[PDB]
């Protein structure tokens, strides 16, 4: 059967290229989008208690 | 120059989000002794800088390997990880990456971590050389385990399919069905196992990376050198 | 009617987001409506702090987690304090929240 | 509500997919060595050689061989023994 | 054979390094490692060659590139671009910077935040002051303070501190941008030397902004202060403590500033240490506690 | 309703979700249904003024 | 483009009390957020056509090599065995349940957006 | 009264005219910025691991080629055919 | 063009609306619908196997048959073990037929 | 007047230039014969052959030869005479 | 980036505004400006010829020299007629130097 390829360096360079592109794409395209959506909800959920209280102290509407 | 717009709540985004959170959870941050506040915040940021980006790295390897494995299950396609250099190159790159990381911050003390904890000090001598070989053996075994699974499964399917095809060829196409029916079920179940193996191998490889690189993902906390108590 | 504009803006913006977030809200609109929030989130990603909130959860730092989220939305109050500071300044008065003992 | 806006923009490739394919091709064309089943020969030896003799049966397998090992070309019947 | 016989005891002694002196005796007085660290340091000290005479050669290039208006109209293209790199090479000529200010003045209103920052940093290195140019610059910043970044504003403020120039509208717009329009953790990436410059600028102007002070104080820490030169660290501490004492604001993070001085008091004089302890007791009364030094172990 | 908004989203317009309904997975509570019905009544600002 | 709230305030302040109630429906529509209408129907995007051509070409290139390969019949039968599982997944997988499973992975979509409350933003 | 000028570029209502263009992230604007701020400062370990592997595999390929050369030259000096036979 | 949009609408109805399990009423015989699809796949496999083999039945098998013959041949070039000899025998048979 | 409108649209390739380049490439890659200076060999003969022997000096001319006829590789020193 | 836009403005002034014929006042010596540019081109050719030759002067010429020698060599590998022999002689000279 086929055991050894025609070039080991060629196969390794291919894998490294693909992995490097995925890493760049993740940091440059995926993570910024994910964090924009994820952190929006998380900040509101974490601040809702202190945010509403601070606002309640500021408006003289009551 | 003009970037595209993205719909919030997109299915690919949500899937990738949970994947990152899952791998990031594999290496949780160590809870400091002091209460986290404005005084401790800069030291926590420093700890994050000393921490490696394993979560980013592990998800990168997971997605790239699972994609290559799933390509081997598509018709008219082969898995890139079935090539010896392709699969082994990833394992060596992981092992080399962890090695370079450890040697950077701790340097000469890196051979130190190799010592097993709680060992009696006189006995220790004969232990570290064997563990050194085991550490260097990870480079091979990590990549070979992935490669063998992609190679042996495809080769096994090849041999068994040749043996299965001999039945309808010899006993007629539509003459008798029960003998070929039973072998078709076994072959169908084997392909189903290959799908599971692809998910298992991509997970195992990423898990092992989080374990090995996590071994050196530890540093002493630069806590407050002065404090106003009470 | 003195500060109604600022209060009505926050209500309108938040309601529109909740009505569409995670369903069909486009990212372009989010940055247009709240550019400062996006400027904060993208900074964390640029400064290798994309998982800062997850780090606080690992150590259970509840007080830091609440402060983090509050500071990320603190700019929502900026228009009100700028207006109230200008009101005091034209009258020569000092704004309370600006003082160390205020 | 915004469903009709997202229907305007069609399918779009990844932001940097072109660079990934470019590297993959370069790794397969700029190998710096003979290409998968060939040997470099002198320019003199290339000009006069008939193309039928310049080919090898193994490099021309049948698309659907009735017998394992069928080749589409016979190559040169002259060897170097 | 003999190679292995020698290799084993060679590694044996190396295995003693990762221990809190578990064996009877391992730690040594000579501490040869000090030589290795100092050896590397000597090389970088030489690398820091100033090459001052070459600055004249660089001046020649500058004069034979942009200064001769006969080749290119200086006012037509991008003053912030060329001036940034020219000052980076050490070309600081007041006569050329005069041409630059007149060439850029009609365009300042259209410059981006990045261009404004680089242009301002260039004038800092040149130590050249143009009141009319700084007026247009401060108007641009005040009009778009939400778009500017703390990393940029810190460099800009440093120029406003080199030459005493301030505006009440500018002071508030900058404080609001850093306190609310930027990430509250940005000072950690800023560096204590830039933070002390900003503090001194507001302290000399008497502009009390407790919200700004609470934000800037987060950047001061053992990690950030340890990265500065011993001389620069001393000057940074002595200037930062004066600003805190001027406004009477004593945040908890001030203990890291004081600890940096008390851990190495040999660099400070008696009069400097006297005012340091004066702030220490003042902060101890404000925070309601007692100062104690923490020791590793 | 929240489920009604999802059913109108582009995800449900896809081939594999063309016949799916969000309510089939999680039905909305009575409080949600009555609130959505009330909101539809207050869409007219004149009616809201006379009510308030 | 100015903010819609400022447009409402100006429009309401300038409108007469007699035509206030009748014009409220118009002002409400004037401040309504833009929802782009459906554009003209297009069969396929330019990039989509390239994707189909590239996928077909890759398939044919691989199939041609497999047919010319040794044990060529085995390769073609392996493709059938694999293709059968693709049909099985499309039939067995409860895509609606799976959609909610992935939606439940991310905290931003596993729960509703809990934030600003009404009583805190009342403008009286 | 509070006039829109206090929130000019701070808070904005949802658009009513047309959907604006998406704001590009700094890394999406130029590759140089991402490389200098995150790729090299945080992930340079990965680049080294890939480079070390590629260089190692090139050495292994050279060692493999040297083994073929030795066996090839030995068959030539034995006066034998270095090749067994083809399938045709 | 329209021809492509029409096929999309048609395939949708086939995927969701058209079910042979219901039109033939196989619920009378099969236990569960989830098991019916499993049998339909094994049938598809057996169908594909016979179809691929029927596409060109007169061929020498590359796989090693375990002492069995297809039809009343048993000694033809189709049944030769060594392929080098089989190629010569097939060429003679092919030029005749 | 409309000068600023024409300045919006940048340089644009001909409407069908892509098809012209595609045909030109196909005529140079799908020649159906060995590629300019090479000969097809059996798959067996390709696997064991060292790449240095698999190359020919004429196919590797020097970029700036000091003497006309300088070659970058020596090829195999063994011939078939 | 700006660096490219700057070069465009600079090259424009060079092409139209900067003329060496006027700055040096060659109208005193040359008949017509249309003839001056002709001499400038022949000079450019001669310059390019010498520059390309100077880039690597120690080389055997591929073109047939008509019984002439470059310098006080006349018998070096640079002066050998047949290139097959010249290559051997150059290799010996190169390993020494």
């Amino acid at each position: 059967m086929k055991l050894l390829p025609e070039s080991l360096q060629q196969e390794a360079a291919t894998a490294a290229v693909v992995a490097s592109w995925v890493l760049w794409h993740l940091d440059t395209q995926l993570l910024p989008t994910i964090m924009r959506e994820h952190k929006l909800h998380a900040c509101w959920a974490a601040a809702a208690k202190r945010y509403n209280e601070k606002l309640f102290k500021l408006n003289p509407s009551y | 120059s003009s970037v595209r717009d993205v719909k919030t709540g997109s299915l690919p985004t949500n899937f990738l989000t949970g994947v990152y959170r899952f791998w990031r959870s594999q290496n949780p941050a160590e809870k400091p002794h002091d209460p986290v506040n404005d005084r401790l915040l800069p030291a926590v940021v420093d700890a994050s800088d000393k921490r490696a980006s394993i979560g980013t790295w592990a998800t990168t390897f997971f997605c790239t390997i699972i994609s290559c494995n799933l390509l081997g299950l598509m018709p008219f396609n082969e898995a890139p990880t079935s090539g010896l250099g392709f699969a082994t190159g990833l394992g060596v790159s992981v092992w080399a990456t962890a090695t370079i990381l450890g040697l950077s911050k701790t340097g000469f003390k890196f051979p130190g971590h190799f010592i097993p904890g709680g060992t009696p000090w006189p006995m220790a001598f004969i232990f570290v050389p064997l563990e050194t070989i085991s550490y260097t053996f990870r480079a091979v075994s990590l990549g070979v385990r992935l490669w063998v699974n992609m190679l042996a499964g495809h080769t096994l399917l090849h041999i068994l399919t040749g043996m299965a095809l001999a039945l309808p060829f010899s006993l007629g196409f539509f003459s008798m069905v029960p003998a070929t029916f039973g072998v078709c079920c076994l072959l169908s179940a084997l392909v189903g196992l290959e799908y599971l193996v692809a998910v298992l191998q991509s997970g195992v490889f990423s898990i092992l990376s989080t374990v090995y690189v996590g071994e050196f993902n530890h540093d002493k906390f630069i806590g407050p050198a002065a404090k106003i108590v009470k | 009617e003195e500060e109604e504009l600022w209060l009505l803006t926050l209500t309108q913006q938040f309601k529109h987001i909740q009505k569409h977030f995670g369903i069909d809200l486009p990212h372009s609109v989010v940055a247009h409506m709240d550019p400062l929030l996006i400027k904060k989130i993208d900074w964390e990603t640029t400064n290798a702090l994309e998982d800062f909130d997850i780090t606080l959860d690992d150590m259970g730092a509840e007080d830091a987690k609440e402060q983090w989220g509050a500071e990320n939305l603190s700019h929502h109050f900026l228009p009100l304090i700028r207006y109230r500071r200008d009101l005091a300044r034209k009258n020569g008065d000092r704004y309370g929240p600006d003082l160390v003992n205020g | 509500s915004y469903s009709a806006y997202f229907a305007k923009a069609g399918f779009q490739f990844p932001a940097g997919l072109s660079a990934l394919v470019a590297g993959i091709v370069a790794l397969n064309v700029c190998t710096g060595r003979p290409t998968k089943g060939t040997k470099e020969i002198s320019n003199a030896e290339y000009n006069a050689t008939p193309i039928g003799y310049l080919q090898s049966p193994d490099q021309h397998p049948t698309a659907f061989p009735k017998v394992p090992g069928m080749k589409d070309v016979h190559g040169s019947p002259h060897h170097h023994h | 054979a003999m190679t292995r016989q020698f290799s084993a005891p060679g590694s044996h002694e190396h295995h003693e390094t990762p221990l809190s002196k578990v064996m009877p005796t391992v730690v040594s007085i000579p501490r040869k490692v000090a030589c290795l660290a100092l050896g590397a340091t000597k090389k970088v000290v030489c690398g820091l060659a100033s090459s001052g005479p070459s600055q004249n050669l660089v001046s020649t290039f500058a004069n034979k590139v942009i200064v001769e208006e006969n080749l290119v109209n200086v006012a037509e293209i991008d003053v912030p671009f060329w001036s940034y790199w020219l000052s980076s090479a050490g070309f600081t000529s007041k006569d050329a910077f005069v041409k630059f200010a007149e060439a850029v003045k009609p365009k300042v209103a259209a410059l981006s935040t990045s261009d404004i920052t680089n242009l301002t940093v260039a004038f800092k290195r040149a130590n050249y002051y143009d009141k009319d140019l700084f007026t247009g610059i401060e108007a641009n910043v005040s009009a778009n303070f939400t778009k500017f970044e703390t990393e940029q504003l810190l460099q800009i403020v440093a120029t406003f501190d080199a030459f005493n120039h301030s505006s009440v509208a500018f002071l508030d717009d900058v404080a609001d941008s850093i306190t609310y329009c930027n990430h509250y953790l940005a000072p950690v990436r800023a560096g204590a030397d830039e933070l002390a410059t900003l503090l001194t600028y507001y302290a000399k102007n008497g502009h009390e902004r407790a919200d700004l002070l609470a934000t800037v104080a987060r950047g001061f820490s053992e990690v950030s202060l340890g990265k500065l030169s011993a001389a620069q660290r001393k000057d940074t501490v002595l200037s930062a403590l004066k600003a805190f004492q001027t406004f009477g604001f004593y945040p908890e993070s001030i203990e890291a500033v004081i600890g940096a001085a008390l851990v190495s008091p040999a660099e400070y004089s008696a009069e400097e240490l006297k005012e340091v302890e004066a702030v220490k007791v003042a902060a101890e009364n404000a925070l309601g506690g007692e100062f104690v030094l923490i020791q590793e172990g | 309703t929240f489920a009604q908004r999802l059913n109108s989203s582009p995800a449900f317009s896809s081939f594999l979700l063309k016949r799916e309904k969000a309510e089939s997975e999680v039905p909305p509570s009575e409080l949600e249904l009555e609130a959505a019905q009330k909101a539809a009544e207050l869409e007219d600002p004149e009616v809201a003024l006379r009510t308030l | 483009e100015g903010n819609s709230v400022a447009g409402i305030i100006k429009s309401v302040n300038e409108t007469s009390g007699a035509n206030l109630l009748s014009s409220l429906k118009t002002i409400k529509a004037q401040a309504a957020p833009i929802y782009p209408a459906a554009a003209s129907s297009t069969g396929y995007s330019t990039q989509a056509k390239i994707a189909l051509f590239g996928a077909l070409s890759w398939i044919l290139y691989r199939a041609d090599g497999q047919s010319k390969a040794h044990e060529w019949i085995v390769d073609l039968n392996l493709n059938v065995l694999q293709a059968a599982w693709l049909i099985s997944f499309s039939s067995l997988i409860p895509f609606r349940a799976v959609y909610f499973a992935f939606r439940g992975m991310a905290p931003a979509t596993a729960s509703t957006l809990n934030g600003l409350k009404t009583f805190s933003s009342i403008s009286l | 009264v509070l006039g829109e000028v206090y929130l000019k570029d701070i808070l904005r209502t949802p658009p009513t005219g047309a959907i604006p263009a998406n704001v590009p992230h700094p890394f999406q604007t130029s590759f140089y910025t991402y490389a200098t701020k995150k790729l090299i400062p945080r992930h340079w370990y990965l680049l080294g691991g890939f480079t070390f592997t590629i260089t190692l595999y090139g050495i292994l390929d050279g060692l493999r080629d040297s083994g073929k050369k030795k066996a090839y030259d030995e068959a030539i000096h034995a006066g034998k055919t270095p090749y067994t036979a083809g399938g045709h | 063009m329209a021809v492509t949009s029409f096929l999309g609408k048609a395939f949708e109805k086939y995927f969701y609306d058209f079910s042979a399990y219901e039109q033939f009423g196989l619920n009378r015989f099969l236990s569960s619908k989830g098991q019916y699809v499993a049998l339909r796949h094994v049938g598809f496999v057996m169908v594909g196997v016979n179809v691929l083999l029927a596409a060109n039945f007169p061929f020498n098998p590359p796989f090693p048959t375990i002492g069995m013959c297809p039809a009343g041949w048993e000694g033809t070039w189709v049944c030769q073990a060594d392929k080098a000899k089989a190629l010569e025998m097939y060429k003679e048979w092919k030029k005749s037929n």
